């Protein structure tokens, strides 16, 4: 029954994680989406001049 | 891989003779094959071509109709059948491998070539520097001047650079004007635009001196250059 | 001439129904199923041939209504040639489908070899070629002759008229009625005889009901072909062998027989496509 | 326009026709999924037909090429790769008749057959059912009554009656009795009649598939 | 055997620790920005050479070539710009559930029910595609393969473990055994120092390729996880599942940001990918069509309905110029 010790040690190692507040991570994702939205040929359809398909 | 030659020898003009190129070491049925000849006093010149599966055959105008190129895929052998030879056909016939797909490197391997002797809309390129002497370590530039815009619509400038060591079959150095061949040292480099091309060699050394040829592949018939010669 | 107006109305309604049914079948085939199997290829070809055949019908209707051909020599030639061509393509496509189903049911291990979509396309093109083999001599022979007051389209050029016209009639009778009837009857009879023994179609109420439905559909197809193609050929032969004075009854009978002949073209989409179980599932 | 891409398109067309030829050659084949319970008679029927995740068995009988996929060697969830086998011509299910009093095991085979006979993917894939070990059934019925496995069995303890009862119990498990067949055969070890039965069932399934394709069915 | 109580205690502690950080949902933060609006995508190219159902695909890093694996025993490599086929590799076993196209373009990988990750060598002399190596050692069907480089590869089999291989030697260098169900997907972070595996135990994990330890575990699903894909930032990912629910997790907050679901959607998800900027979230369904979710507003932005069967695979190029969706219909469209 070593899986019990394996699981509890893995959970203990996973518990000591420095969490980042949800607002900060959400703001970081939003900032990344806004900053790189210009180089997103799927969001804003580029004209057929530089559309290889 | 390996490409061998068979069918040379002195020939009475107006006769006929067959050249055989038997390939051993690669999937012969997937490669298109070319025949390229080199006159004793001249440079390389295109002769004929077969696609993969014999679905397309082309000839140069100087040998069109008189010659006949064919391949035997099960036997892995390529045949050139020449009828009504003339004194201008004395040359040494190379047997060139070529595979065409996106990112391929056509004209990469050249056979050893046979030395048949006979007794007795074409994109033209020029290489002004017919010869130049240099020393090892010097950076040397070789320039090729086309006569038609080689830059196709899809952005691929079709121009190839070959090197012919003294008494050896030529080898591919650069394909499509910028990409190095497999095994070529990274000191070679190619650049330029349509109708203006350049081959740059840095830290040149021995065993790299020969005749540098400049070919297009935009449209048949394929045309080589006169060939800049390096020497020490 | 109320009977003439009735004949014109019958021709027009037959043409309209045939065009509508055929075009709807081609629509369903080209959008939903998309010709992924041999049977859909054959059904599409049959519907196309029947639509082309029934597009010829109102030209003949207006010809009869006016009593003359106003459309000129080129239009006369093309109309007659596509009429004969579409008749032959429809007949040969029916025969090809019958043979295809016979091979599918009686020789399944070899129907694995044969019944591929590429072979279906090859057989289709070949059948169009064999149909051209008689559609071309109409280009080579048809001409809009002129009478004292009438203008008619005929199919006789060579001096041996008695030989040539009779040869054309015998050829169409033999390679459009006798041979097709024999081939489809033999193929479907053998297929049903084999299907009487399949385990999936025997041993329960619903399985035997399915077999009974299949044999009913096959018998309906064969009977419709016979009923829609026998009167016109019989009438052509009788007229070719009898003086048959040109009274109202002869004209009414001939036009009724022609309408019956085009009824096959109007009913084939319903029998072969709208009762195709794949089409039923796509429609339900 | 297509300067060097002409030869690329030619190579594309050549390998396309090679793909089409290989696809036709593969469509000539007929595939048969193989299933069963633990230590069943599946290896036996594999040995009858002479021919490490799954083991594929190729054999030919009367100008017909069969491929047989033994999958019981995968110890993973069956619900995730069972859609790979949709379109298999038939299913060859092996049930041991000698395992009605071992551990229950007959009930395990029955529940497996129920679980993969009403499957959403195999809703029309006809099942060919084998019943190996008839001799052990003969040996054990004379001493072990069938009421051990089926407590409600009210009948004689003869081999024929018990075998018919088991076959009927197995064939009762297909809910859609009007959609897929369940061919049954008691595996005999003589004259290679088992491969003949498989050939007949596969021919019937091919005929049914041809009928469905033609639209008659 | 009381340590089960301790495991429950640490589970409750983790729940409370990641519950305290929940300041505000991402939807609350994102409601103030303008939506992306309806997005029209049309089939620019359709690649029709497969005769059976397609279970995988992968773009090259040049964003022009793509490899597609189907059950007909073929591994075709397409030139998407001109629809030409570059190679057609005949596979050892026609039961293939994944494929991977190496970042350098030299190699391709392919695996399936045979429990073997057989990698193929494209750019070689002799002009033919030759099997470079056959990586054996998994005891269950492979579900996904991804190349770290030409040297290493990470697989995820149905034996509830992921492994990291050394291609030249052929032997596993690291094994990841933390899952309790079949590992049906796998996705490498852009820096390829850590990856995520979605299992059938309704829980993704965050692995470390250097050590071999599961850093974090992300629960929250109600059924098997069929697909997974890192956010382009490399600090988040989104998982598809059989319960018609795609949800975006976050490595730094160690929670789930939102969920992408709709009452009209009851069909599970077979594939998930992100647009180049990460604003969009493509997701294939069993309902034969794809949905362009807005990754920040949870709203839809379009539908990619051009397939006649389940879209088993889906992939966005590295330059974001196209979306390739291959389905069991045996056609592999390319949208834009
Ligand atoms: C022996 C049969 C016969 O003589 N004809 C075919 C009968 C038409 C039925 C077609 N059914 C189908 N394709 N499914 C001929 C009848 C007469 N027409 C005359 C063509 C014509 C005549 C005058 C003006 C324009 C066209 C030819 C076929």
């Amino acid at each position: 029954i070593a899986q019990a010790r394996k699981l509890v040690e893995q959970l203990k190692m996973e518990a000591n994680i420095d969490r980042i507040k949800v607002s900060k991570a959400a703001a970081d994702l939003m900032a990344y989406c806004e900053a790189h939205a210009k180089e997103d040929p799927l969001l804003t359809p580029v004209p057929a001049s530089e559309n290889p398909f | 891989v390996q490409l061998v030659e068979s069918g040379g020898g002195l020939v009475q003009p107006g006769g006929s003779r067959k050249l055989s190129c038997s390939a051993s070491g690669f999937a012969f049925s997937s490669f298109g094959m070319h025949w390229v000849r080199q006159a004793p006093e001249k440079g390389l010149e295109w002769v004929a071509y077969i696609s993969s599966g014999s679905g397309t055959i082309y000839y140069a105008d100087t040998v069109k109709g008189r010659f006949t190129i064919s391949r035997d895929d099960p036997k892995n052998t390529l045949f050139l059948q020449m009828t009504s030879l003339r004194s201008e056909d004395t040359a040494m016939y190379y047997c060139v491998r070529s595979i065409y797909y996106y990112g391929s490197s056509p004209f990469d391997f050249w056979g050893q070539g046979t030395t048949l002797t006979v007794s007795s809309s074409d994109i033209v390129m020029t290489q002004a520097t017919s010869s130049v002497p240099v020393t090892p370590g010097e950076s040397v530039s070789i320039s090729c001047r086309s006569s038609k815009s080689l830059l196709h619509s899809n952005g691929n400038t079709y121009l190839y650079w070959f090197l012919q060591r003294p008494g050896q079959s030529p080898q591919l150095l650069i394909y499509r004007m910028s990409n190095l061949a497999s095994g070529v040292p990274d000191r070679f480099s190619g650049s330029g635009s349509g109708t203006a091309f350049t081959l740059t060699i840095s830290r040149l050394e021995a065993e790299d001196v020969g005749v540098y040829y400049c070919m297009q592949h935009l449209e048949y018939p394929l045309t080589f250059g006169a060939g800049t010669k390096l020497e020490l | 001439m109320v009977t003439a107006i009735t004949i014109m109305a019958l021709y027009s309604i037959v043409c309209v129904v045939g065009l509508f049914g055929n075009f709807l079948v081609m629509y369903v085939i080209v959008r939903y199923t998309k010709m992924k199997t041999a049977t859909n290829i054959y059904i599409f070809n049959l519907a196309l041939a029947d639509a082309l055949a029934t597009s010829t019908l109102p030209f003949q209707s207006v010809n009869y209504l006016m009593g003359t051909w106003p459309f000129g020599n080129i239009l006369c030639k093309i109309v007659i040639s596509i009429d004969y061509y579409n008749m032959f393509t429809s007949i040969f496509t029916l025969c090809t489908m019958s043979v295809d189903r016979y091979i599918a049911v009686c020789h399944p291990v070899k129907a694995l070899d044969f019944r591929t979509p590429r072979n279906a396309k090859i057989v289709n093109v070949c059948n169009w070629i064999l149909s051209s083999a008689i559609g071309l001599p109409v280009m080579f022979m048809a001409t809009t002759k002129y009478r004292q007051g009438s203008i008619d389209c005929t199919l006789t050029f060579s001096h041996p008229t008695w030989y040539w016209e009779n040869l054309l009639k015998i050829c169409v009778f033999i390679f459009a009625f006798i041979m097709p009837v024999l081939i489809i009857t033999v193929c479907y009879g053998l297929m049903i005889l084999r299907l009487k023994s399949v385990r999936m179609l025997s041993g329960s109420k619903e399985k035997d009901r399915n077999l009974r439905r299949i044999t009913r559909m096959v018998l309906v197809v064969v009977a419709v072909f016979i009923v829609c193609w026998t009167p016109i050929h019989i009438y052509v032969i009788i007229k070719a062998l009898i003086t048959i004075p040109e009274t109202t009854f002869q004209t009414v009978s001939w036009h009724f027989c022609i309408a019956l002949g085009y009824t096959n073209s109007c009913l084939n989409p319903v029998l072969y496509a709208f009762l195709d179980e794949n089409f039923k599932r796509c429609f339900r | 326009l297509s300067a060097e891409d002409k030869a690329a398109v030619e190579r594309s067309k050549m390998i396309d026709r090679n793909l089409r030829e290989d696809g036709e050659k593969a469509a000539r084949e007929v595939k048969l999924l193989l299933l069963g319970a633990g230590e069943s008679g599946k290896s036996t029927i594999v040995k009858q037909m002479k021919i490490t995740g799954i083991v594929e068995t190729h054999f030919t009988f009367k100008d017909l090429h069969f491929k047989m996929f033994d999958v019981g060697g995968q110890r993973s969830e069956r619900k995730k790769w069972i859609h790979c086998f949709e379109g298999v011509t038939a299913i060859i299910f092996c049930v041991a008749l000698s395992d009605y009093d071992l551990v229950n095991r007959m009930h395990e085979s029955m529940k497996l057959f129920d679980s993969i006979c009403n499957n959403k993917w195999f809703t029309d894939t006809s099942i060919i059912l084998f019943l190996n070990k008839k001799d052990l059934f003969e040996e054990k019925i004379k001493k072990s009554p069938l009421t051990i496995c089926y407590p409600e069995y009210a009948g004689s303890n003869t081999y024929e009656e018990a075998a018919a009862y088991i076959q009927c119990q197995f064939e009762d498990l297909n809910k859609r009795k009007d959609t897929k067949e369940i061919y049954t055969h008691f595996t005999c070890a003589t004259d290679t009649k088992n491969v003949q039965f498989v050939f007949d069932a596969v021919t019937d399934v091919i005929i049914k598939n041809n009928l469905k394709d033609c639209g008659l069915f | 055997d009381q340590l089960r109580q301790e495991a429950e205690q640490l589970k409750n502690q983790i729940r409370d620790a990641r519950k305290a950080c929940a300041d505000a949902t991402l939807s609350q933060i994102t409601n103030n920005i303008d939506p992306v609006g309806r997005i029209q995508m049309r089939t620019r190219r359709t690649l029709r050479g497969h005769l059976a159902k397609i279970y995988a695909m992968h773009w090259g890093t040049d964003s022009r070539l793509l490899v597609s694996a189907s059950q007909d025993g073929k591994l075709i490599i397409w030139d998407s710009y001109t629809t030409n086929k570059v190679h057609a590799i005949p596979l050892r076993s026609s039961w293939v559930m994944t494929c991977a196209y190496a970042p350098s373009g030299n190699y391709v990988a392919c695996g399936g029910l045979d429990n073997i990750c057989s990698i193929y060598n494209l750019k070689t002399r002799e002009g033919n595609v030759r099997v470079s190596r056959e990586l054996a050692g998994h005891t269950g069907y492979l579900s996904c393969c991804r190349f770290l480089d030409d040297n290493q590869i990470v697989t995820s089999s149905g034996d509830t473990t992921c492994a990291l291989w050394d291609i030249e030697t052929g032997q596993q260098t690291t094994t990841f055994t933390g899952h309790t169900g079949d590992v049906m997907s796998l996705s490498l972070a852009p820096d390829t120092r850590l990856f995520v595996s979605g299992a059938c135990d309704a829980s993704a994990k965050l692995w470390d390729v250097r050590e071999g330890m599961c850093r974090q575990t992300f629960t929250g699903h109600e059924s098997d996880i069929n697909a997974i894909c890192f956010f382009p930032n490399g600090n988040a990912f989104a998982t598809g599942s059989d319960d018609a629910t795609c949800r975006l997790f976050d490595l730094r907050a160690d929670q789930e940001l939102m969920t992408y679901s709709h009452d009209n959607i009851i069909c599970g998800i077979t594939s998930v990918s992100f647009s180049k900027s990460g604003r969009l979230l493509l997701a294939g369904y069993d309902d034969f069509n794809c949905n362009v979710w807005d990754a920040l507003k949870a709203d839809r932005a379009g539908v990619l309905a051009g397939h006649d069967n389940r879209v088993s695979c889906l992939g966005v190029t590295d330059d974001g110029m196209a979306v390739a969706t291959g389905s069991w219909d045996s056609f592999l469209k390319i949208w834009n």
